């Protein structure tokens, strides 16, 4: 921690909101197909302050439409997905 | 690009004077505003035999007016400038009216020149599957199967999930197609799971093809499994008639009526296996099975049976029955024998040792003529 | 009036049906149906039928 | 019987959504739903649900919509797909998180 | 290269193919017991009635 010695410092900040939805939708690709376009719902709502979280709301959307055995990511599977994710954290960091 | 089964169908009964003269003329009613409408005197030519000019010159018109628009319309879109992609929706939108009036020929050329260009990825395999489409409308069973395999060589590599779905369904039907119904019966049900419809047959279709091919294949418990106890099957009720007559031969058979059997198989041969094309062709093939298969349980359960007993139990003659039951005694599906004299139907179904042996010595043969044939000529060589 | 007693109902039937059934089978080969459709109680016809279900 | 129910429901559900405004007419609509049932007209009552789902979806933060979502598997119990009997018990029980609901509602 | 002139001689002595002359001079067994059974059943259903 003496200047030039360590020859860079980097910080990375904590993601914007177009950051987030970069993530968010190449993992859905790999998933299925969220139908009426609801990648947007998730980044409007909230900002993550890291890709975890948004990983985070990957897994469960696929959680539900799983247990369905309908492929299909409707809106109603994300809408679970985020408040469940979003509870959590918040349970976490009070 | 939708209609175009929807004529064919009903001209398949027009076709048709297996149907009653009532029921050809409901046929006939239909069908004859939407040819004068959709404009499809190619197709029609073939049928109108096999059952005005002026739908002609509206083909004409028509294929001028929506052949001028188009044709235009592209040229207009070569000039502002989107040289991939303005070009190829433009290209698209001219097979779309060859694809309405039964033309595949012409639809064909125009899908080829989209396809050159190069667009979305997932906007070529919906173009592929519109093609292997068209060999459902000609029910040509030739057409449908090259198709199919230049659509699941780009549905990998597009890695498309969406579009993944449907092929699903076009592949039951090539399958249902033709007799094998071991692929078939398997594909058709988990599309009742997962329908994706964009520019598609109706879901009814699915409901009646999964309750068939489940028939046929499908052991005792697992028809139950999955047929009876389709959740989608049962919710959608018995509504549609087609659907209707083959469910109450599934509930008898599994509840194990014997009296009503045999007058459903009537009713479902009537209602269900004739009006569908495709199945039209397999109506002897699935009848000669079920046949077999009430015997075969009933067989399983007795070692001797009276022929008073097993012919009045379904509801015919013993004279029937016994002729019906030489019919299907040298196929060796039942294993059992009349005795004319006793009046017993006596059963042998051997599972013994030597009837596992049989099974692995047929094997063995055809191990030993390749082993010659690689061998022989190699050897000369 | 109880369509949700009526289903357990027939399912009562076939499982006490079993438990008097392995009984029966265990000291008999060859045994008449007349004499297995006393035990249970129930009609010889019915007995019949049910069987080839099992 | 029949009669009088099917009419009755049918004349008062017009009169209170060209008057009355569109709180009122969501509320008729359950009723309506509840009282097809009744009659066994089970298509009707989940053709009822399907108007409703989406846009009240949007205001389902209510007991009375929670209900729907309670009625809705019931719908389904008798049609005998008990896949989307158990889905619909679960969509009740998200709106139902809070357990602070009427007595009534608790028991169902 | 090698079998051919063996395949040409064996071939004379057959002379010509059968195959083209043949167009010239001109349920695999089984048959759809569907129509059988619809005329049975009527039969039966008499008697019956009159049982």
């Amino acid at each position: 921690l003496r200047p030039g010695r360590i020859d860079r410092k980097i910080e990375f900040p904590p993601p914007s909101v177009a950051a987030r939805a970069e993530i968010l939708r190449i993992h859905s690709r790999k998933m299925n197909l969220t139908r009426g376009i609801n990648l947007r719902k998730v980044a409007e709502k909230m900002n993550g302050c890291s890709g975890a979280d948004v990983k985070g709301v990957c897994t469960e959307a696929g959680m539900y439409a799983l247990r369905e055995r309908r492929i299909h990511v409707t809106q109603e599977d994300f809408e679970l997905a985020v408040g469940k994710v979003m509870n959590k954290n918040q349970e976490t960091a009070i | 690009r939708v209609p175009n089964y929807e004529v064919s169908e009903k001209a398949f009964l027009l076709t048709q004077s297996k149907v009653s003269i009532e029921q050809r003329k409901e046929a006939a009613e239909f069908v004859l505003a939407k040819i004068k409408e959709e404009e499809m005197a190619p197709y029609y030519k073939y049928l109108c035999e096999e059952y005005d000019q002026e739908l002609y010159n509206e083909l004409c018109k028509k294929n001028e007016s929506k052949i001028k628009e188009l044709n235009e319309k592209i040229q207009k879109l070569e000039e502002d400038d989107e040289g991939e992609l303005e070009q190829a929706q433009a290209w698209i939108n001219l097979g779309e009216y060859y694809a309405q009036i039964g033309d595949k020929d012409n639809a064909e050329k125009t899908l080829g020149k989209s396809l050159s260009k190069a667009i979305s990825t997932g906007a070529k395999i919906d173009v592929m599957l519109t093609i292997a489409r068209l060999g459902f409308f000609y029910n040509d069973q030739l057409y449908v199967k090259e198709k199919l395999e230049a659509v699941n060589s780009m549905i990998e590599k597009g890695g498309d999930w969406e579009r993944r779905n449907r092929y699903k369904t076009y592949y039951g039907i090539h399958c249902l197609a033709v007799r094998n119904f071991k692929e078939a019966a398997k594909l058709l049900v988990d599309s009742l799971a997962t329908f994706t419809s964009i520019e598609l047959t109706s879901y009814e279709s699915i409901a009646t093809y999964a309750s068939v091919t489940g028939l046929f294949t499908l052991e005792r418990t697992d028809l139950k499994s999955k047929v009876i106890d389709s959740p989608e099957l049962l919710s959608l009720i018995s509504t549609t008639a087609a659907l209707q007559s083959i469910s109450s031969l599934t509930i008898s058979l599994y509840a194990s009526d014997y009296a009503s059997y045999f007058p459903y198989l009537l009713e479902t041969y009537a209602n269900v296996l004739i009006p569908c094309k495709y199945l039209n062709r397999h109506a002897d093939f699935f009848v000669r099975e079920m046949r077999r298969k009430v015997y075969a349980q009933l067989l399983e359960s007795y070692k001797t049976l009276s022929l008073k007993s097993m012919a009045s139990a379904f509801g015919v003659s013993v004279a029937f029955l016994d002729n019906d039951l030489g019919k299907f005694i040298p196929n060796k599906q039942l294993n059992c024998v009349i005795d004319r004299v006793n009046g017993i139907v006596e059963t042998n179904r051997p599972d013994n040792k030597n009837a596992q042996y049989h099974l692995l010595v047929k094997q063995g043969d055809g191990l030993l003529t390749k082993l010659q044939k690689y061998g022989a000529a190699v050897r000369l060589t | 009036g109880d369509e949700l007693t009526r289903s357990h109902f027939n399912a009562l039937y076939d499982t006490l049906l079993e438990s008097n059934l392995c009984k029966i089978i265990e000291p008999f080969e060859c045994v008449e149906i007349s004499h297995i459709s006393k035990i249970i109680g129930l009609d010889t016809q019915q007995v019949e039928g049910k069987l080839s279900q099992m | 019987s029949l009669d009088d129910q099917i009419f009755v429901c049918e004349k008062s559900i017009e009169f209170a959504k060209r008057e009355k405004r569109v709180f009122l007419k969501h509320s008729l609509s359950i009723k309506l739903a509840t009282l097809h049932y009744q009659k066994k007209q089970y298509k009707d009552s989940l053709a009822l649900i399907n108007d409703l789902l989406r846009e009240f979806k949007k205001l389902d933060d209510k007991p009375s919509l929670v209900d729907v979502h309670l009625l809705e598997s019931k719908v389904y119990h008798k049609l005998r797909n008990l896949a989307k009997s158990k889905a619909s018990l679960t969509a009740a029980r998200t709106a139902a998180n809070s357990i602070y609901c009427p007595t009534q509602t608790v028991a169902e | 290269t090698k079998k051919k002139n063996e395949e040409i001689n064996k071939k004379s002595l057959e002379e010509d193919d059968e195959f083209e002359d043949f167009p010239i001079d001109t349920d695999d067994v089984e048959v759809d017991d569907d129509f059988t059974n619809e005329l049975k059943a009527e039969l039966d259903r008499y008697k019956r009635e009159n049982q």
